[PDB]
């Protein structure tokens, strides 16, 4: 099934407090009222990123896996939680042909009522996560509205990843180098923001470094 | 008249270099300072990775009767940082020492561990006669003396 | 390491040419010539400066030059 | 004889800090900047994961200590033009100095809105322009002689 | 008043540019790049900024 991007799937795109202020940068973002696939375990490319959002009420989704071959011919990143704790791994995995949970190694780590919002990427050898955690009133789609995902994680892995897959609704949709516009409040957080190729306002936006024109 | 001349600037009274609390340390003790080291004919191997590597200890550490660096100047390594690093830990004769080096010869060199010529790392050894000897022989070593 | 602002270990601390070195480098092999009696430095505290010399000596080696030896040629 | 090889990004040499300190110019290093400024204590509420902050054309105004859970001003260490305030060289050879905007500190003084003079004479009355300096003060040499300062007269005054 | 902010602005922000070289920050030219190479990359940011 498919569903819609809105203006969901920005994040702090560098480790840089702003405030008050309207801020242009090209990044690999999440492109505005695109389509998004919609889930409610299959193997998908991952592309140069992915947006990743589950919606939960029991605590279902628990994680991923990320590689390419993602069986025991190189090194494959496995992201947890099992129980009351988040399990991190890269190992050589023989992992299962379909898995899921019941009711060589070089990194290892141990630690709907609600929506929470993943960004996954991999560049310069650093896997970067970026998330946000939120309350909400929904069932059949992504709630219509803005957050900012902050970045959480930075991992030195330097392993190669084209495909990816979930640990058990979810929706995915994939980065893209688009200009974004993001827009600071006073407090230094991020309120909104342009996706600077979305229609000829938006072009004209960004042209202007506004998020209000004059006629 | 009045006119420019040049600029007034305050210039900075001292240097301050600033970076986190130094943890996250290698646990270079599991290597250096342990109970227990290996039979050179199947010697251990340990990772180094994630970490704050303390070199500058190794260094300016009385404990070792020999220390040199085989690709690299020992001055360097407090400054120095690398993709993944490996340590190596064994046990010899002072006779059969004489064979850790860059493209060295002997038993211990064609059949019990090598290193390349051009080998990158640092290497040391200390006197183990209070730790490692005992009255009888160390029988529960070995060398894989004859090997093809 | 004989050139304008190169660096190695005698570019650093045994003959060193300024970035504004004016002048032509001519060298030739003298294996059909020359040996331990020519050295080079290894050690130093710090770089020495463009056309600097130096008579303080453990910072020295050898080169292994005999006429049995291209890169290890006098 | 004990044995161990060390055979050589995650592995780094422990980087040295020095201690902290506040209100002096200072050559700086956080992590992955340096610069020549001033570090002072700020009001300022960066996200945890922030550890810069920007002004709005690209310039660092404050930083998060990596050890010290508060935020920095990072203020420009300071800096001014240097004008010289000048009779012609056939009269004398006396002459004042302009720090400009500093404020009489950092350098027979007088601070101005137009910056620090020295070597002016503050002078109550008023007069015409002879030099000009900015803020509405002007310069002139006058006897005994000196450079005086003083606000300028736009004219005489008159109740019609 | 609009003009002579943004002529400011505009002169201010051509310090972040690259112009043809390695990086625009002055200290990492030279805490990178040897004096040889440096002076190469710095004629590049003098002849932008000027
Ligand atoms: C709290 C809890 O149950 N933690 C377990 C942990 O002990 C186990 O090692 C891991 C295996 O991946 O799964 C999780
Ligand atoms: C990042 C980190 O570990 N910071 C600690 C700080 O919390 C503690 O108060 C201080 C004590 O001197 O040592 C350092
Ligand atoms: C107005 C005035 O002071 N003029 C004098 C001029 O009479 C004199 O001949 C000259 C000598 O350099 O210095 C000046
Ligand atoms: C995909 O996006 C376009 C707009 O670009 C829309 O018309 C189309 O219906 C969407 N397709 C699906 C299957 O959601
Ligand atoms: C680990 O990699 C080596 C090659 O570097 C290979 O020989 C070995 O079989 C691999 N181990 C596993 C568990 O696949
Ligand atoms: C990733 O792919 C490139 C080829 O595009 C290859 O050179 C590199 O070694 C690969 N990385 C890993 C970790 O295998
Ligand atoms: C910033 O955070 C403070 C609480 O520390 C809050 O009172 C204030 O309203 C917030 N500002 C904005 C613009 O949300
Ligand atoms: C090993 O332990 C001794 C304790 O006496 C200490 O002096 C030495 O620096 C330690 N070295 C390492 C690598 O831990
Ligand atoms: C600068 O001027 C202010 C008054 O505006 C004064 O309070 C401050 O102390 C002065 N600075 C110094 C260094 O005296
Ligand atoms: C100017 O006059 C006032 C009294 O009206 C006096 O307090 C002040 O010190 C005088 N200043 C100078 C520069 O003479």
């Amino acid at each position: 099934a498919y569903t819609n991007s809105f203006t969901r799937g920005v994040y702090y795109p560098d480790k840089v407090f702003r405030s008050s202020v309207l801020h242009s940068t090209q990044d690999l973002f999440l492109p505005f009222f695109s389509n998004v696939t919609w889930f409610h375990n299959p193997v998908l490319p991952f592309n140069d990123g992915v947006y990743f959002a589950s919606t939960e009420k029991s605590n279902i989704i628990r994680g991923w896996i990320f590689g390419t071959t993602l069986d025991s011919k190189t090194q494959s990143l496995l992201i947890v939680n099992n129980a009351t704790n988040v399990v991190i791994k890269v190992c050589e995995f023989q992992f299962c042909n379909d898995p899921f949970l019941g009711v060589n190694c070089t990194f290892e780590y141990v630690s709907f009522k609600n929506l929470r919002e993943f960004v996954f990427k991999n560049i310069d050898g650093y896997f970067k996560i970026y998330s946000k955690h939120t309350p909400i009133n929904l069932v059949r789609d992504l709630p219509q509205g803005f957050s900012a995902l902050e970045p959480l994680v930075d991992l030195p892995i330097g392993i190669n990843i084209t495909r990816f897959q979930t640990l058990l609704a979810y929706y995915v949709g994939y980065l893209q180098p688009r200009t974004f516009l993001l827009k600071y409040n006073e407090n230094g957080t991020i309120t909104d923001a342009v996706d600077c190729a979305l229609d000829p306002l938006s072009e004209t936006k960004c042209t202007l470094k506004s998020f209000t024109v004059e006629k | 008249g009045i006119y420019q001349t040049s600029n007034f600037r305050v210039q900075p009274t001292e240097s301050i270099v600033r970076f986190p609390n130094i943890t996250n340390l290698c646990p270079f003790g599991e290597v250096f300072n342990a109970t227990r080291f290996a039979s050179v004919y199947a010697w251990n191997r340990k990772r180094i990775s994630n970490c704050v590597a303390d070199y500058s200890v190794l260094y300016n550490s009385a404990s070792f009767s020999t220390f040199k660096c085989y690709g690299v100047s020992p001055t360097k390594l407090n400054d120095l940082c690398f993709t993944n690093v490996y340590a190596d830990s064994f046990v010899i004769r002072g006779d059969e020492v004489r064979q850790i080096a860059p493209g060295q010869t002997g038993k211990i060199a064609d059949y019990n561990y090598k290193l390349p010529d051009d080998f990158t790392g640092c290497v040391i050894a200390w006197n183990s006669n209070n730790l490692d000897s005992k009255v009888g022989g160390n029988y529960n070593y070995l060398y894989r003396l004859f090997r093809k | 390491q004989i050139a304008p602002g190169q660096t190695g270990k005698i570019a650093d601390y045994n003959y060193k040419l300024p970035d504004d070195f004016t002048g032509c480098v001519i060298a030739w092999n003298s294996n059909n010539l020359d040996n331990y009696n020519y050295l080079y430095r290894l050690f130093r505290k710090s770089n020495l400066k463009p056309f600097e010399r130096d008579i303080s000596t453990f910072p020295l080696q050898s080169y292994g030059f005999q006429p049995t030896n291209v890169g290890y040629q006098p | 004889y004990r044995v161990v090889v060390l055979s050589f990004a995650t592995v780094c040499g422990p980087k040295k800090s020095t201690n902290l300190v506040k209100n002096k110019c200072v050559n700086f290093n956080f992590n992955g900047l340096t610069g020549t400024g001033v570090l002072t204590e700020s009001n300022k509420k960066f996200l945890p994961f922030q550890q810069f902050g920007r002004d709005i054309a690209d310039t660092t105004d404050a930083v998060r200590d990596p050890q010290t859970l508060e935020i920095l001003d990072i203020t420009p260490c300071s800096f001014g033009g240097v004008s010289v305030i000048t009779p012609g060289t056939n009269t004398s050879n006396q002459v004042a100095v302009l720090y400009q905007d500093v404020n009489c500190t950092e350098v027979n003084v007088f601070q101005t809105r137009a910056g620090c003079l020295i070597g002016a004479e503050h002078v109550n009355n008023s007069y015409e322009c002879d030099i000009p300096i900015g803020a509405g003060i002007c310069a002139s040499y006058q006897t005994s002689q000196s450079i005086i300062a003083y606000t300028m007269s736009l004219g005489a005054e008159n109740s019609v | 008043v609009n003009q002579n902010a943004q002529a400011l602005n505009t002169l201010v922000k051509q310090l972040s540019s690259n112009f043809g070289a390695i990086s625009s920050v002055l200290n990492d030219i030279l805490s990178r790049l040897d004096p040889p190479e440096a002076e190469v990359q710095i004629d590049r940011l003098i002849t932008g900024r000027l």
